[PDB]
RNA sequence: GUACUUCUCUCGUACUGAAAGGGAGAUGCAAAAUGCAUCUGUGGUGUGCACACGUCAAAUCCGUUUGAUUUGCCCAACACC
RNA sequence: UCGAACCACCUAGUAGCUGGUUCACAUCGAAGUUUCCCUCAGGAUAGCUGGUGCUAGUAGAAGUAUUGUGCGGUAAAGCAAAUGAUUAGAGGCUCGACCUAUUCUCAAACUUUAAAUGUGCAAACAAACCGUGCCUUAGCCAACUGCAAGGCCGGAAAGAAAAGAAUUAGAGGCACCAAGUGGGCCUUCUUCGGUAAGCGGAGCAGGCGAUGCGGAAUGAACCGC
RNA sequence: GGGCGGCAUAUCUGUUACACGACAACGCAGGUGUCCUAAGGCGAGCUCAGUGGGAACAGAAAUCUCACGUAGAACACAAGCGUAAAAGCUUGCUUGAUUAACGAUUUCCAGUACGAAUCGAGACUGCGAAAGCAAGGCCAGCGAUCCUUUGCGAAGAAUAGGAAAUAUGAACAAAUCAUACCAGAGGUGUCAGAAUAAUUACCACAGGGAUAACUGGCUUGUGGCGGCCAAGCGUUCAUAGCGACGUCGCUUUUUGAUCCUUCGAUGUCGGCUCUUCCUAACCUAGCGCCGCAGAAGACGCUAAGGGUUGGAUUGUUCACC
RNA sequence: GAGUACGACCACACUUGAGUGAAAACACCAUAUCCCGUCCGAUUUGUGAAGUUAAGCACUCACAGGCUCAGUUAGUACUGAGGUCAGUGAUGACUCGGGAACCCUGAGUGCCGUACUCCU
């Protein structure tokens, strides 16, 4: 017994009922995994030193703050 | 659907069920406070029929075996002849004095 | 009629009374829904708020972390202003990976007896919310905590695990089984680890 | 029957235009292509190295990669009952520098004239005026607008 | 296909690592062993009654194997193994056409 | 039935490798094939309750309170390291 | 009782198949489609749906416009343009051929050209713009004050003018646990096979199924609602 | 329907497909399980298919020469696309068809594998004067678990497992042997992957009107019955009578197509018997027209009230006498 | 007002005939010991400067063929939305919007950079 072999007649209405989600912003989730090797090496070295530099940062304010 | 489950492995295949047609396999414990009543009722009575004799004869400790032991102590089965030897007690009068032997244990220390 | 497709997709669960049976529980939201709906404060909102929530929505905090978090702000506080007072929706659990601990003042559901002892011993005090309502009606100098809930066993499970960039836990009781294929490379085909979203 | 290939049903798609045929030029060759650019992804049929899946032809998205041969773009793509942002690698001869933010910019920098001439005193332009308000009109050439007799013949062929 | 004798490739040993001179022997499986581990529970399921208790598969289909070559460095003694792509006949010739 | 007891057992506080077997703090100084020193401490950054400083607008029964916002700390969370 | 008797038991044998399945109201409310399967009367799996919620109630909003900027080769049109098909005169070099310019008529697997309807992106609050600003890099460059990148310190912000110069019964996102369904059918336009069919088979979207009511006397699908 | 056939079962190109992407049929036109140490890689030089003019044999067609030549050739295959100081042809050198630290991604898609792809990073190379270009022949040409089998863990160094020596056979050691970890190979073509011949009219069960055999319904190709136009036939003369080439319909008294109803059953051929209805009229009642003298007849109109047989052969309907 | 080298766009730049060309260039051109390559110094390579604008090259010309931009074709073909619109159908018109193509015809026949040189 032969039946239906395809059809998308529901699918959009589907779909849209929950709606087509939005993409999610470029802000959020933009590893740079898989890119340009060397750089990624780079930039791993300039974060490493941000990071030092924010700890250092913070060490000054809250030296500033008991000071004043 | 079956959805995300953990894999059954429930082991329950073979005729255990008491039915109509299966004499089952199964063992409850309905009569567990009764046991125990009548465990210390049998202690209790044994107590009186030995008096005044101790109702537990006297055991050796020992040191528990394997890595995982070897720090805790127990009750053994009975004391080795060179340990009754230098008590000064004859191993078989000291069956008959509720010293309990065991000549298979070794003194190794 | 009126075109109303999808109105329901916009309506939310909120909850207004707890689930919870706990007769003492029932006292302080009597006490703090008279609070939120009388008094202008944002504290007062949120502490009735989350008196309703559930169990599990109201995760245990450490008192680790407590002393962590109010360290961060007593730097960068004036030293003429006094501490403020954490307040937990929820239980606080004692940390032994922290032996020395400022006195600080904590009012909280439930204190587990060590950490009760480990707050007073080192100087400070447990506060239940009735004292704390009336010291800080308004919640004023007060620093509202949450307990961490990520970090559990249910939630480490959530999810597909065989699914690429997926790092949820199995549902298995046998650690050892579920290792061979669609986990390794020589066999079949490993999940992948990372997928780019 | 129809196949599922790579390149399936792209005969029109991956084509030459008309007496356009050749290989990039230079002017691709030299194009800066930098990690958030906009671009246009356009396949040369020509080159046929690093050549984009044929649904990706003319889509637009933000470069998040650069190799020293290719680009790698982040596209917007529909799946069911979501967008999916889809990361394809491609070779630079099949981007093209996008427009999309050419109006937008060109109104943040007419901002910042407009604001340094306002602080500085200088005349601002004067404002356009609507076309939709009412006026007098005085007419050069009026004419009478109705059906002729040679209008019926003259949508009569043979 | 005919393929070279000697083929002058990259050698990842430590003594070489560098492109070196390699003799070329196509693969040939080796004999199952009795005393294998799969083969002796074979053996030891199959003792007995009950028939044959594994399969025996019939339906063949492919009409070619994948050619492995074996290359075995000059100096270093070690053997690479490489695939080739399925053809019907293999041949390793020098005499180039 | 209720009341009482357990150097035990079990699930966890640690995870990894096929195994032999190894096994996770921070900061500072410095780069020692186990580097030293200190122990009141979110490893860093972005977004983020309440709370604390202020600051505008609306409305007041003139007591204030309804929003927004600057700064600080940011709880829970999410994302890059 | 016989193409494997009768009796008891294993046996409540198994069945993706047939039949059945017991109170009320209330808030919501489908699917007959995707992929895999000895799969096609069944399942897993996404989708649709309910419940539980979480998160700072307009935050990463839109089955819609406008503007800017991309993508296209269908409808048409063309054969006096390529590729194929095709009718007939004429002029050059009694016939014919050959060449030249035309002519009659065509194409789902032909096209120079080319819509309508579409489709991708952008339209200022984690952003972008300005500074002979600063710090770091084992990055580029022959070097650098240039370039690439991650930050720091300041500045400016019709918070997006004017020119038709948007609108919103726009709380955005994030999970968790699950049900039924996976035989469809009809219709406007597009559309394939067939002489055709209340025939078979697709696309976009509505509808029935699951739904009565008011109409077309009567009708699951038509009209109105 | 099933069977037979075919394969639409895994897969590639064009078209169907409605100018994003995606889309069915046992729709249309064709392919694939191979082939290549060069037909792979690179550099250089060259230009192809065809035309035209010219040169002993030489002619349509051998080779030489000069012009034109947007590709009308060629690129292993089927097709599309692409390519001219090349991607084609010739040639010189080569092994980038090796290895590649579980880098990321596309196509299918559940955003899983498999197969083909894309962009890299590292090693060692090839070609080139150099920028560069290559990890096969662009895009089809292929394969899980278990099992089997092969490769790698060279030698020597370490007072001690470390930065650097593969591990296990659990009382401990040596040498064999067997395991283990990583990467391939032997294959499932029903191609996400059972190890399979018939027959049943002696037949059985669970079910299906999801599905055939019989009525009915939709079609009406086929069958049947007509109309229109007028080349011819009719001595003559298109139309008394009929009507080629075409074309427009009706009918459901034939077959077919379909599978909507019925498979917890609608008794399936023919005849006998009996009633009724239809008219496209055989006889009977009237009436036109004729190649209607008469007689016998052709054609046509209104009309279904009435009538329409006995037998041989065949179960036959039908057919024939 | 021109030339040369490298160029961007790649016919408004191409194609066919015809004419003109200051200076400097460019180019033909001369030649084969050496570098190098061919059957052939034709190509290519090296070394040169006696000659020529004859060709290339550059400008101009043609009721030139193409090409480019416009008009026309034409609000036509087609098309989004609508009707208990017309028609037995085939199909068509109308309503709110969008809007082609060839033929034909008008105009045009490269443009913009860096460096050096000529006119100077
Ligand atoms: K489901
Ligand atoms: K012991
Ligand atoms: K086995
Ligand atoms: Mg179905
Ligand atoms: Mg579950
Ligand atoms: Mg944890
Ligand atoms: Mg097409
Ligand atoms: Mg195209
Ligand atoms: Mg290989
Ligand atoms: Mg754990
Ligand atoms: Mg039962
Ligand atoms: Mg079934
Ligand atoms: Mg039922
Ligand atoms: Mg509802
Ligand atoms: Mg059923
Ligand atoms: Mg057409
Ligand atoms: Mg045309
Ligand atoms: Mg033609
Ligand atoms: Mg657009
Ligand atoms: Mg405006
Ligand atoms: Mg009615
Ligand atoms: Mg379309
Ligand atoms: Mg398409
Ligand atoms: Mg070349
Ligand atoms: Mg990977
Ligand atoms: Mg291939
Ligand atoms: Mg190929
Ligand atoms: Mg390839
Ligand atoms: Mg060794
Ligand atoms: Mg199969
Ligand atoms: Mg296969
Ligand atoms: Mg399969
Ligand atoms: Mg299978
Ligand atoms: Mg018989
Ligand atoms: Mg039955
Ligand atoms: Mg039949
Ligand atoms: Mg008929
Ligand atoms: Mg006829
Ligand atoms: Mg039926
Ligand atoms: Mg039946
Ligand atoms: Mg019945
Ligand atoms: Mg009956
Ligand atoms: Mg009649
Ligand atoms: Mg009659
Ligand atoms: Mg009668
Ligand atoms: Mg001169
Ligand atoms: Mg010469
Ligand atoms: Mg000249
Ligand atoms: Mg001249
Ligand atoms: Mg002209
Ligand atoms: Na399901
Ligand atoms: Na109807
Ligand atoms: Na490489
Ligand atoms: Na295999
Ligand atoms: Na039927
Ligand atoms: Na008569
Ligand atoms: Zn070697």
């Amino acid at each position: 017994a032969k039946s239906k072999n395809h059809t998308n007649h529901n699918q959009s209405s589907k779909n849209h009922r929950n709606g087509i989600k939005g993409p999610v912003p470029l802000h959020l989730h933009n590893s740079k995994r898989g890119s340009w090797l060397p750089a990624l090496v780079n930039a791993r070295r300039v974060r490493k030193h941000n990071q030092k530099a924010a700890l250092k940062k913070r060490r000054e304010r809250i030296a500033a703050f008991a000071a004043k | 659907p079956k959805g995300n489950n953990a894999i059954p492995h429930v082991h329950q295949k073979k005729h255990w069920n008491p039915c109509s047609s299966q004499k089952g396999n199964v063992k409850v414990f309905l009569n567990q406070p009764a046991q125990k009543h009548r465990r210390r009722r049998l202690r209790l009575l044994k107590a009186k029929k030995v008096f005044p004799r101790p109702l537990k004869a006297l055991r050796p400790q020992v040191n528990c075996p394997t890595v995982r032991h070897n720090m805790k102590r127990r009750l053994g089965r009975g004391f080795s002849p060179a340990e009754l030897k230098a008590a000064g007690l004859n191993p078989q009068y000291a069956a008959t004095i509720g010293i309990r032997v065991d000549s298979r244990r070794k003194n190794k220390s | 009629g009126v075109d109303l497709t999808g109105i329901s997709k916009k309506s939310r669960v909120i909850r207004h009374h707890t689930y919870s049976t706990n007769p003492y529980i029932k006292l302080l939201i009597k006490l703090y829904k008279f609070l939120a709906k009388r008094t202008s404060s944002g504290f007062n909102k949120v502490v009735y708020q989350r008196l309703i929530k559930s169990r599990s929505n109201r995760a245990p905090i450490s008192l680790s972390r407590i002393a962590v978090v109010m360290k961060r702000k007593a730097v960068f506080t004036a030293k003429s202003k006094a501490a403020p007072i954490a307040v937990v929706v929820g239980d606080v659990l004692d940390d032994v990976r922290m032996a020395r601990i400022p006195a600080m003042r904590v009012c909280a559901l439930r204190f587990s007896k060590s950490a009760r002892q480990s707050i007073v011993a080192a100087g400070g005090e447990c506060l239940t919310f009735d004292q704390l309502a009336m010291i800080a009606p308004t919640g004023k100098n007060t620093y509202l905590l949450r307990g961490r809930k990520s970090g559990r066993e249910s939630v480490r499970h959530f999810g597909a695990s065989g699914v690429p960039g997926s790092h949820s836990k199995p549902y298995a009781t046998n650690r050892g089984k579920e290792t061979k294929r669609g986990r390794r490379t020589g066999r079949s085909y490993k999940r992948k680890a990372f997928r780019h979203v | 029957v129809h196949s599922y290939g790579y390149k399936s049903g792209t005969r029109h798609l991956f084509a030459k235009k008309f007496r356009k045929h050749g290989v990039p030029s230079v002017s691709t060759i030299l194009t800066n292509i930098k990690v958030g650019d906009y671009v246009d992804v356009v396949a040369d049929s020509a080159v046929r190295e690093g050549m984009p899946h044929k649904y990706y032809h003319g889509r637009t998205g933000i470069v998040w990669n650069v190799t020293p041969r290719g680009v790698g773009v982040i596209i917007n793509k529909p799946v069911r009952t979501r967008t999916l942002r889809k990361r394809i690698c491609v070779r630079f001869e099949h981007v093209r520098k996008s427009r999309c933010q050419e109006a937008f910019k060109a109104k943040e920098h007419q901002f910042q004239a407009y604001l340094a001439a306002k602080k500085a005193g200088k005349a601002l332009p004067p404002l356009q005026k609507s076309s939709r308000l009412g006026g007098i009109v005085r007419p050069k050439n009026v004419e009478v607008l109705a059906r002729r007799v040679a209008d019926y013949e003259a949508m009569v062929p043979y | 296909v005919n393929y070279p004798k000697k083929k002058v490739m990259h050698c990842g040993d430590a003594r070489c690592n560098a492109h070196k001179s390699f003799k070329v022997v196509q693969y040939k499986a080796g004999k199952a062993r009795l005393f294998a581990r799969g083969k002796r529970r074979y053996d030891r399921k199959q003792s007995g009654y009950g028939g044959q208790t594994k399969p025996v598969f019939h339906k063949k289909a492919k009409t070619t194997k994948k050619i492995v070559l074996k290359l075995q460095c000059s100096g270093c003694k070690s053997i690479r193994q490489v695939v080739l792509k399925r053809t019907k006949h293999f041949e390793l010739n020098d005499k180039k056409k």
